């Protein structure tokens, strides 16, 4: 007598990494970044008319 | 209780001026209610504003009744952007020791239990209040042990009048009083109901002996004078024995087997010895000082180990 | 509502592209002036 | 976290080897503290008053002071660590009983004062009383019968515990020595049943079995008598014993690498509540 079971194979995924530039949206950004934020209270901008 | 401590973290948002953001820094130990035990909340969350029913601002003796369901935790350390506390249920850190900061009009002594209690003093409900969020945050009252016991007897005392002085203490000699209000019918019904509850289960067939003691007391208090400033000169029970001659019930059914004297006494210690705890809250929390003194100040910091 | 620093706009980080009325909408703003030509606290 | 009671000088030979055979005892002390003076640690550091203190007293003090157990015994100062703090670091303290009363493995651990029947140090003149750590369960027992015995004096003494017999009398000073708890007793109960007595006037008139059951199922659902100005006069006076009662256990034993019952001379492991 012979029998026997099988695994005939295994399928995954892969992790689709996205940079943001990528995007369409990346131009309603100004995207420069601050090494601290946390040692910042209230910040301001000035624009005048 | 978990090794590397358990810290709630409660949020503070984003536009706070800065005569309210040091308004905030004071507040390095207080008494903080959770609802849950989340790892994160909202001051809306923590505010008196979520302290409401529908609508209904409760008085005091609610203000008791809805701190049991809630989980008392102590601010360790204030950051800008988060408070961070740490409940008392729980865990208190790895070392086990929370600095409080006492707003009482009382000093503390070493090892006494804290129970804690609402701002029931005159000239001392002393509320932060935040401006640009539109907040108060009442911070409750941390208290000795065998004050938490009068006060509360206070209140519910004062409440049954009401369904037809009394409010003058005096604790180390130094004379406060208590402010007096109109009492919401609603909880002070939930106040009585737990009185009568554990009233009446303390009352076994073997107190119908006790009760035939009290000839024997009031002949006591006659020669020992520790008998005499037991009872008091306003009590109920000398007036009682002046009027009332007891005498015992003749027999038991099936009393040789059983004692009479043993299951009133089991009876009185899990039901109305422990009526100090259904009333109130639970003493969480006792003093148990380092280095310090025997009495911390009013005012200052003191080092916390947990208690039963 | 601080007072901002005036020699920040002597030298301007990044200029704008379309000039509207600004006092139709203040609240996007927190320090706001109508300066009436060259005035008072100006200096 | 190992704390010093220093020993002060002048010991003798015999109470070098007194102190000797006190090795894994519970103590209490005032504040947790690093170096610590053998004077406050005596039965005489809490005789204030003019009499010294009875029972009642004995276990006031024992819930403002703060539980020690001792560790090794050197000539020159008495180590020990506190079990409210000191535990949370290491993990499990020996403990010697001084019961008549064997332990099981998984039950909590109160504390008596010898009320049963005492180290006596006559080079430094004190005395050295220790509490009776009792399992908790027998701690509501065992009170609440010598509180009993006093009450038949103005059957009883039978007691099984794990298999064995129990003699409560083994009656002159100890009668004596616990005056002050049975009158408190019948105070705060004749205080309440009459309280409660005054507020509903029919608790002790309705018929038992017919309709008292009505009266009892209703509170379920959700000159002058100065009487409500004596509520305050027995809600802090049974707010008070309602600790003192208690007897909350400290210590829990967890048995591991030995025997399941421990006797009367050994040692038992012990872990507070982690």
């Amino acid at each position: 007598d012979v029998e026997f079971d099988a695994l005939l194979g295994s399928y995954c995924n892969t992790l689709s990494l996205v940079r943001f530039l990528e995007l369409g949206l990346s131009v309603a950004c100004v995207c420069t970044k601050f090494p601290e934020l946390a040692y910042m209270n209230e910040g301001r901008v000035q624009f005048e008319v | 209780m978990l090794a590397d401590g358990f810290e709630t973290d409660i949020a503070i948002p984003s536009g706070i001026s800065r005569p309210d953001a040091a308004a905030l820094q004071r507040c390095e130990g207080r008494v903080v209610f959770l609802p849950t035990i989340r790892r994160q909340l909202t001051l809306a969350d923590v505010a008196h504003e979520s302290f409401v029913s529908g609508g209904v601002s409760p008085d005091t003796l609610g203000l008791l009744l809805a701190y049991r369901r809630r989980f008392p935790a102590v601010i360790t350390r204030v950051l800008p952007t988060r408070i961070v506390a740490c409940p008392l249920d729980v865990g208190l850190t790895h070392a086990g020791t929370v600095n409080l900061r006492n707003t009482s009009p009382v000093d503390l002594c070493n090892g006494d239990p804290i129970s804690l209690v609402p701002p029931v003093f005159e000239g001392q409900a002393t509320d932060v209040r935040l401006d640009s969020l539109d907040l108060t945050l009442r911070f409750p009252v941390p208290l000795p042990s065998p004050l938490a016991r009068e006060i509360v007897a206070r209140l519910v005392a004062r409440g049954i009048r009401d369904l037809n002085d009394l409010n003058v203490l005096y604790y180390n000699g130094s004379r406060l009083s208590l402010l007096a209000d109109v009492q919401q019918l609603g909880p002070v019904n939930a106040e009585l109901r737990s009185l009568v509850l554990n009233m009446v289960y303390s009352i076994t067939e073997g107190t119908t002996i006790i009760l035939t003691l009290i000839p024997r007391l009031f002949a006591l208090s006659a020669q020992d004078g520790y008998v005499n400033a037991l009872l008091q000169m306003q009590s109920v029970t000398r007036e009682a024995a002046q009027l009332i001659h007891p005498e015992a019930p003749a027999l038991m059914q099936d009393g040789e087997r059983r004692l009479p004297l043993y299951e009133a006494l089991v009876a009185w210690l899990t039901h109305a010895g422990q009526l100090g705890d259904t009333l109130a809250l639970a003493p969480v929390v006792r003093v148990c000082t380092f280095d310090g003194a025997a009495v911390v100040r009013s005012g200052d910091m003191a080092p916390v180990i947990r208690y039963p | 509502p601080p007072g901002y620093r005036y020699a920040a706009a002597m030298v301007p980080t990044g200029s704008l592209l379309s000039t509207i009325e600004v006092a139709s909408h203040r609240r996007l703003f927190d320090f706001f002036s109508r300066v009436r030509s060259d005035a008072n606290s100006l200096y």
